[PDB]
């Protein structure tokens, strides 16, 4: 574990935790025991912006873009119940947390494309 | 003295100022190139090569 000071300024604070190469197991679900997600976390790696095919509809694709703001992208502290369903499936239901971050990326042209990257 | 259309003959044999002159010209032609570029970059649209 590292204290605040052990992270401050490294940018490490905007990174969801990681599991080692080992941890490739399996977790059990009691289906008779409620479960919740104590901490969901999402870290962006890429932001692609589908381009408008001009008038000539020719099918448009997504293109990479430069992150003009900085390392403020990550969503963290997400939480909610992970109810088990009758058919034995699982559906997560978020309640609260840093569930959104305003991001801004530039493009080929120089156009800044702001988005409210979220999962509310 | 000199007619207007002859003022540059003042260099016919002053290798020094002839080079000084030729240097200034190159400067303007190079200068033009640089800035004609910027003008196109400030107005050219890459949005569609087709
Ligand atoms: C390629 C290089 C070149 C060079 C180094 C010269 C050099 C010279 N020429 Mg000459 N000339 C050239 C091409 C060239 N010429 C061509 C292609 C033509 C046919 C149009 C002529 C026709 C010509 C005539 C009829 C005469 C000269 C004369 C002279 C001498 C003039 C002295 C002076 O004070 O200029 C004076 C120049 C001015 C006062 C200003 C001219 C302003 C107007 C017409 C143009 C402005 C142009 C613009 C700013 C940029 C032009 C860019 C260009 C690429 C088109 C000088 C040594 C004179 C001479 O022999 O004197 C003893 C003379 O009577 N030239
Ligand atoms: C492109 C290169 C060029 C070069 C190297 C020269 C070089 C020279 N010129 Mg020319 N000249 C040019 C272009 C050029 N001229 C043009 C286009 C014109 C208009 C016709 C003239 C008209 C001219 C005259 C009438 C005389 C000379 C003279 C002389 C000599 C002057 C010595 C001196 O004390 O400077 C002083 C003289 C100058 C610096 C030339 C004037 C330059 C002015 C016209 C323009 C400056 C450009 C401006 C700030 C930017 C443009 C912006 C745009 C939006 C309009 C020198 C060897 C003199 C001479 O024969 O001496 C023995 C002289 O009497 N020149
Ligand atoms: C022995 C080698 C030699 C070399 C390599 C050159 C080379 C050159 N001469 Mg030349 N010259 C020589 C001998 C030589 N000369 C002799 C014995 C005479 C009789 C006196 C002349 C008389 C002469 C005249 C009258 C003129 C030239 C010009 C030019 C230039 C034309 C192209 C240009 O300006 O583009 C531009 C490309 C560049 C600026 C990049 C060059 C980068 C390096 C090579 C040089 C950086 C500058 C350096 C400190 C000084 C250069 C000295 C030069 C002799 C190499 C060119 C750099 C013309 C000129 O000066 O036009 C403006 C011109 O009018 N020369
Ligand atoms: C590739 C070849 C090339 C050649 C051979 C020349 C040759 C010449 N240039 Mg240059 N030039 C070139 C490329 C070239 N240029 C490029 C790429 C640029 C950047 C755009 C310039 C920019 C430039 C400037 C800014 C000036 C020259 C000038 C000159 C002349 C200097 C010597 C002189 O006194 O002539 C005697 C001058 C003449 C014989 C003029 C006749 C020009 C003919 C060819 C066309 C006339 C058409 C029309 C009246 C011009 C419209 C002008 C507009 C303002 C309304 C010479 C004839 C100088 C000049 O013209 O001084 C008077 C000058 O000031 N040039
Ligand atoms: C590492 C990556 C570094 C990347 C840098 C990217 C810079 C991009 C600029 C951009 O996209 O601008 C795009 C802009 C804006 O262009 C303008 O946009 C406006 C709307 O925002 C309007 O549409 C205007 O009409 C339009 O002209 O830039 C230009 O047009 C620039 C011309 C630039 C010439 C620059 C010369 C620089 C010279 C330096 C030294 C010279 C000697
Ligand atoms: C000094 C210096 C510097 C800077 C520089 C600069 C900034 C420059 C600029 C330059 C420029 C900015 C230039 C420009 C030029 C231009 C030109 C050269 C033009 C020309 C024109 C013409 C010639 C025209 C004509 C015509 C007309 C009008 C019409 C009809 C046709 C014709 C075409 C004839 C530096 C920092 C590097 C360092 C060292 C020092
Ligand atoms: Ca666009």
């Amino acid at each position: 574990t590292l204290t605040y000071d052990d992270i401050v300024g490294t940018g490490l604070a905007n990174k969801c935790p990681t599991l080692d190469d080992t941890a490739r197991g399996a977790y059990p679900i009691d289906s008779s025991q409620t479960y919740r997600i104590a901490r969901l976390c999402l870290q962006p790696t890429t932001f692609l912006v589908k381009e408008e095919p001009k008038n000539k509809r020719q099918e448009a694709e997504f293109v990479p873009t430069k992150l003009v703001t900085r390392e403020t992208t990550s969503l963290d502290q997400i939480q909610g119940e992970l109810k088990v369903n009758s058919d034995g499936s699982l559906t997560f239901v978020e309640e609260d947390g840093i569930d959104f971050q305003p991001v801004t990326v530039q493009m080929a042209g120089g156009e800044r494309i702001p988005l409210l990257f979220t999962v509310k | 003295g000199l007619p207007w259309y002859r003022v540059h003959t003042v260099l016919i044999n002053d290798p020094g100022r002839l080079i000084a002159a030729h240097l200034m010209h190159t400067a303007l032609v190079a200068g033009w190139a640089g800035s004609m570029a910027l003008y196109e970059l400030a107005t050219f649209d890459p949005s569609d090569p087709v």
